[PDB]
Order: structure tokens, then sequence, then C-alpha cells
């Protein structure tokens, strides 16, 4: 029982590094990569619009 | 034979105290194998949803 | 056997301090493998778009 009372404190740290931290890193990646996709599409839109006018 | 079967009685009398620790063990085990892992899995969703 | 199983208890007591460093390691590792590479990849787009 004492061994598993320490297994709790274990998983609480392992899960932070295995489950939480990478999901949080993925969120930051997705956000700053989305700004780049948007930036390229607005610049491309302006180019196509200028080419038409 | 009254004394022989009494050996089984004292064994059961002790087995009860073993299983009392088993409940407590199984409880902590479920916190580490089910409650905490599920709480971590739920946080992923709240992050990848953003 | 009370003293033998205590060996496992002190091992876990220390394993907790190992994983505490593991979080910190994994954090810095993600800055070098994910956050910074993604920030570099995003700059390419802002340049090739011009």
């Amino acid at each position: 029982v004492a061994v598993q009372e320490q297994e709790i404190a274990r998983r609480e740290k392992e899960l932070e590094a295995r489950v939480r931290k990478p999901a949080e890193a993925e969120r930051y990646k997705l956000e700053r990569l989305a700004e780049a996709e948007k930036s390229q599409l607005i610049m491309q839109a302006e180019a196509e619009a200028a080419s038409v006018r | 034979r009254q004394e022989e079967i009494e050996i089984e009685v004292v064994q059961r009398k002790k087995q009860i105290a073993v299983e009392a620790q088993e409940i407590l063990r199984t409880d902590k085990e479920l916190i580490a194998t089910v409650r905490r892992p599920a709480e971590a899995e739920a946080h992923r969703i709240q992050q990848i949803a953003e």
C-alpha cells in the first residue's frame, strides 16, 4: 500500500511529461503555423486581386 | 478434528485483515491507473481544441 | 519482509525525484524539437510569400 501511495506521485509527474507537455507543445506549433498559412493566403489574395485589376 | 478445523478458522480470521489492506491497495492503484491518466487525457483535448 | 518491501518504498520515494527532473528535461527538449523549429518554419513562409 505504501509502495502504491508513492506510485500516485509518480504518475502525476510522468503524465505531466508524457501527456501534457507535448500536447501543449503541439498547440503552440499549430497556432504559430496557422499565422503563417493565413499570412501566405492574404498575400496571395492581394497578388491575384492586383493581377485581375 | 475440532482443533484441526480451528486452523482453517484462524486462517480466515487473518485473511479478512489481508483483504482489508487489499481494498486500500486497489483504491490507490485505481488513482494511478484510472483517475489520473483520464485527467491527463482530458487536458489534451482542451488544448488541441484551441 | 516488512524491511524487504520497505526497499521498494524508498525506491519509489526516489523515483519521484527522478521524474521531477524528467518534466524539466522534457520541457526544454520540446523547446528545441518543437517550439523553435516551428518558429523557423513559419518565418520561411513570411519570406517566400513576398
